[PDB]
């Protein structure tokens, strides 16, 4: 008994709507949809049991195929908090389980209003080493990994100051290389043209 | 208010040694469940049991063994004929009354090829820069965990002596420092965000907390540095006006 | 009006049990427990119905270990046995060379074990026989059919010999040819 | 007709089937004064998670018997060819429908023998409070302990043939050949329920099973 | 047709 | 043999009145010959009858599902197994064959005792009735009862009195289910 799930990664913006699929050659009986934040134990969202259920939970509409080979999870207006892995698994009317490997939804966040830059940060020890933090950005920029051994360059990260109805991307880079400085640590990110770089 | 649980949250071993993940639950369920998860492979069961005293392989069951001795309880031995036992482990539980399995909350298991590669984190804070001040009114403050190894690591904020998590972002993945190397040590960043004004009083305090998942007080440790012990590594800022 | 009766015993230590359906005083059917098999009474009930006789194997080793149980539970008190009254008559009025069949009808006794012989003249007789098993009574206790068929003459007598334990001695009913 | 062996059907009967039995669905004290295609009924909301509902007929007068009376469902619930009613779910099922006044002083318990190769099992039971019962909702109940205890639908079990019979005290008695399904699909499957047959619940004597073995 | 027999049950131990 | 016996009996009885429009189940154990315990349907649960049965009739009560179980039989089992059984048991019928002849012994010469034996007969009710000269007789008349031969047969034989007087014809009548009109025999 093979459950295949599609697509494998996602990556979309809020307010989009989505669609991911689980698929197999054999019939189910049941089928269930589950929801994992990293590290964590996946949670139940739902369980369809007879073939063209459409099962509807706030944003979220499930759906088992007619001949119960399929199912569908389709998000309408997908928000930030969707991001996790969505994994399907199917029974069988007697013995167990079977899952899915799973489709890695990632929602990106509406920023309001993007500030692009490129930050130099010192560290707090009398130490003479530094940071870059490229900021500010909106959703439609992505940072690419280091093309080079010793500059490391994290992924981007939101953060949410919540009292300040305020959200902001950020990326850090950082390297002891003398070669080494702000203006050309995200040279191999497309940045946006007016990012700002202080003095 | 019964639930699922796991012992330890982080398990860290030398090649060679059978290991036991623990599973309890006080939901008053009969059938209990292990799963592997691995990068890109979703969950595989391991070993299942519909009641005590009972158990039964499962898809994958080679290199490991459990027993049922009381209800409550489950015990995932990992054995050393396990060829690749690095992996994230999960419990389950289920009655016959819904479908739903029940999850435990994991335990992440790291095998090393020798414990000479352990390390645990330097911390360092950097402070806002003074272009970000006046730029956006903002202050960013960002922590770095760097050459840790087994990247089995929990780093927290601390304002004023208590916990936050407004403003913080902490990589959800950390990075390989030497990639080539299978036994690589790892980076991690996080960012702490404030007000420019809250940054600028002096009263305020920051700290950036690491806590590191290392060796045992019963490992081995014969080498020059001091022994990599589980242990919380920290570096703090305080605010100024300037 | 009728009555319907699935009769069962067991007997320690003689260790046999028997099973049977009873329609108003006749048997349907018994289980024949050593060749674990349905033996109806009439060879015509078993083409309109059946009984598949594992379900009295079941019932019997049930039966067994009660028995055992039961035993214990009165400190051993063993049966009081009551000897049975005997009748013998004829299966209709006697016509000298014309085949009858006579029956030994052996009553209200108890244990359900009976030694049973057909004496012609004084020699005993086993060609020809047949019997029941042990049918139940209202007061718990048995009844039993024995079946001798033969020619009528006046060159014969027979005796129905019936032997059991509450019986001081062997009981004899004579039958002659009126 | 003899019985039909289950290596006739598609799993998907069999998985159908399954589903079918094993989550019906049951409502007491609901009322419809709708029609629709003459002999349909519709309870809107009034189906499982807030679903439409529609209780099919084989006949108008038996969708007009019931519009506007308080009734009780005991049914086969499907989705797929269920015909929508509105931009709702829809939710449907074939007669499963009597009276909510008409109920009995005390549970009626009924009993089932049940053997399989002609071996005695144990015996079955099952309850209503109605003083009329759908041949429906017994028929589930049945199968539905058979499906627990038998695996009477899964593809693997050793049960191969099946046969319910529901032994009446008045002359009229009914049968149940447990693969004879009448397609692969939820909707061809339960129709067979759409005549919304009734039994009075004191009529009913007892039910006989026998099930069959490759053997 | 069968005939249903009633089971035989085990006494209190 | 000389070892002491000790015996288990069991009876699951079903009591029929109207066809099978009022049933009754008797459930029984019975140990060396004393009931201990039963099931009655008019009861509904369990009953110890003697001191012995009374850790049974309490184990049994508290089963719900053996209970009902119970309860149900009067259908399950007692209904369903007169429906099996109907064709060849309520339903059977065998004509008795009717014979007259002289007793073979009586007192005390001058007098007469007649027998009238209807044998192989299916069931057991049955009307035997004496006449002399087409006139019944009621008085002097003695009957050995049904008796059963095993093999779903009776029989029974009628005595009669007579102080015998010229010309007479005395006659046997049996009524009986498998006989449209009555069975007579004449003896002179
Ligand atoms: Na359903």
């Amino acid at each position: 008994q093979l459950l295949e799930q599609s697509p494998q990664f996602l990556s979309i913006q809020e307010g989009e709507n989505l669609t991911v699929y689980c698929n197999s050659s054999s019939v189910f009986s049941s089928l269930q949809w589950y929801r994992q934040e990293p590290g964590e134990g996946p949670v139940l969202l739902v369980t369809v049991v007879t073939g063209g259920e459409v099962k509807k939970l706030k944003r979220l509409t499930f759906q088992f195929g007619d001949a119960r080979k399929d199912s569908s999870l389709h998000i309408t207006a997908a928000q930030p908090g969707d991001t996790g892995l969505y994994l399907c698994a199917g029974a069988g009317s007697q013995g167990n389980l079977i899952f899915g490997k799973g489709t890695k939804l990632s929602v990106k966040p509406n920023i309001q209003n993007p500030d692009p830059a490129v930050y130099q940060l010192r560290d707090s020890k009398s130490s003479d080493k530094s940071v870059c933090l490229f900021t500010d950005f909106d959703s439609q920029t992505n940072v690419s990994q280091s093309k080079d051994s010793d500059v490391y360059i994290t992924d981007k990260c939101v953060l949410d100051m919540r009292s300040m109805d305020f959200k902001s991307n950020s990326a850090v880079a950082w390297s002891n290389k003398s070669d080494f400085a702000c203006a050309n640590a995200f040279n191999n990110s497309i940045i946006p043209e007016d990012t700002f770089f202080p003095s | 208010d019964g639930g699922i649980t796991q012992s330890p949250k982080y398990l860290f071993r030398k090649e060679g040694q059978n290991v036991t993940l623990s599973c309890e639950q006080n939901l008053n369920h009969d059938a209990m469940y292990w799963y592997r998860q691995d990068p890109g492979q979703g969950l595989r069961l391991i070993y299942y049991s519909q009641i005590v005293n009972d158990f039964q392989k499962g898809d994958i069951a080679e290199g490991y063994s459990v027993s049922r001795e009381k209800k409550e309880s489950f015990p995932l031995t990992v054995t050393s004929a396990q060829k690749n036992p690095t992996a994230f482990y999960l419990c389950a539980s289920s009655s016959r009354s819904s479908y739903e399995q029940y999850f435990g909350p994991g335990t992440r298991l790291t095998v090393t090829e020798d414990l000479k590669n352990v390390f645990p984190p330097e911390v360092a804070v950097f402070e806002p820069s003074e272009a970000e001040i006046s730029h956006t009114q903002k202050a960013t403050l960002v922590c770095l965990a760097t050459g840790f190894y087994p990247d089995h690591v929990e780093l927290s904020w601390w304002v004023n002596g208590k916990e936050v998590h407004s403003g913080v972002c902490t990589d959800p993945q950390p990075l390989k420092e030497q990639p080539a190397l299978n036994d690589s040590r790892y980076s991690l960043s996080s960012r702490l965000r404030v007000s420019a004004t809250f940054w600028q009083n002096p009263r305020n305090h920051f700290r950036c907390q690491v806590q590191f998942y290392g060796l045992s007080e019963n490992d081995e440790w014969t080498q020059d540095r001091a022994k990599p012990v589980t242990q919380i590594v920290s570096a703090e800022a305080w605010g100024r006006a300037d | 009006e009728h009555v319907i009766i699935q009769a069962e015993f067991y007997l320690n230590p003689d260790q046999s049990g028997e099973f049977m359906f009873d329609f108003d005083g006749d048997e349907i059917f018994h289980v024949d427990m050593a060749k674990k098999e349905t033996v109806w009474r009439l060879e015509e009930f078993g083409r309109f119905a059946s009984f598949e006789a594992q379900g009295a194997l079941a019932n019997i080793a049930v039966d067994k270990a009660n028995l055992e149980i039961m035993t214990k539970r009165s400190n051993y008190t063993p049966i009081t046995n009551v000897p049975p009254e005997v009748t013998v008559l004829t299966n209709s009025p006697v016509e000298l060379r014309e085949p009858n069949v006579l029956i030994c009808f052996i009553d209200k006794f108890t244990p359900p074990v009976v030694n049973v012989t057909w004496l012609r003249n004084g020699k005993p007789v086993t060609t020809g026989v047949s019997e029941t098993v042990f049918l139940p009574r209202e007061d718990h206790l048995f009844r039993k059919f024995h079946y001798l068929p033969f020619l009528p003459s006046t060159e014969d007598v027979y005796d129905c010999r019936v032997e059991h334990w509450g019986l001081d001695e062997p009981l004899l009913k004579h039958w002659e040819f009126d | 007709e003899d019985l039909h062996d289950k290596s006739e059907l598609t799993d998907l009967a069999l998985a159908n089937a399954y589903g079918q039995y094993n989550h019906p669905f049951i409502k007491e004290n609901i009322k419809s004064d709708e029609i629709s295609g003459e002999k349909d009924l519709i309870f809107r909301n009034q189906g499982d998670s807030g679903n439409d509902l529609r209780v099919k007929f084989a006949t108008a007068d038996l969708a007009q018997k019931f519009k506007n009376k308080n009734v009780d469902i005991y049914g086969a619930s499907f989705y797929y060819k269920c015909e929508k009613i509105s931009e709702n779910i829809s939710e449907c099922l074939y007669g499963g429908t009597t009276l909510n006044s008409e109920k009995l002083a005390q549970e009626r318990v009924i009993g089932a023998n049940v053997w399989v190769d002609g071996i005695q099992k144990e015996t079955e039971l099952i309850r209503t409070n109605k003083k009329n019962v759908t041949l429906q909702e017994l028929d589930i109940k049945i199968r539905k302990i058979l499906s627990d205890k038998y695996k009477i639908y899964y593809k693997d079990s050793e049960i191969s043939k099946g046969l319910i019979e529901f032994d009446m005290k008045t002359p009229r008695d009914y049968s149940f050949d447990i693969y004879d399904l009448k397609g692969e699909n939820d909707y061809e499957i339960d129709k067979i329920y759409e005549d919304n047959k009734t039994l009075k619940s004191d009529d009913i004597s007892h039910i006989d099973v026998n099930l069959y073995t490759k053997k | 047709p069968k005939y249903v027999k009633q089971n035989t049950l085990k006494l209190a131990t | 043999d000389t070892r002491p016996r000790f015996l288990w009996q069991l009876k699951f009885e079903c009591h029929f009145f109207n066809g099978t429009e009022r049933v009754r189940l008797l459930e029984r154990c019975i140990y060396n010959q004393e009931e201990s315990v039963r099931f009655d349907s008019d009861v509904g649960e369990y009953r110890a009858v003697t001191e012995l049965g009374r850790p049974d009739a309490e184990y049994w009560n508290s089963q719900k599902d053996l209970l009902e179980q119970r309860r149900a039989a009067v259908d399950t089992y007692c209904r369903h197994n007169y429906g099996v059984g109907e064709s060849f048991t309520v339903q059977r019928r065998v004509e008795p064959k009717v014979t007259v002849y002289p007793s073979k012994t009586q007192p005390l010469q001058h007098h007469n005792l007649l027998v009238c034996s209807v044998s192989g007969f299916y069931p057991g009710s049955i009307e035997v009735r004496w006449f002399r000269n087409g006139q019944e007789e009621k008085a002097g008349v003695v009957s050995t009862g049904l008796i059963q031969n095993g093999d779903w047969t009776f029989q029974t034989l009628v005595m009669l009195e007579t102080v015998p007087r010229s010309g007479e014809v005395y006659t046997c009548q049996v009524e009986h289910p498998s006989v449209t009109s009555p069975l007579t025999v004449e003896w002179r």
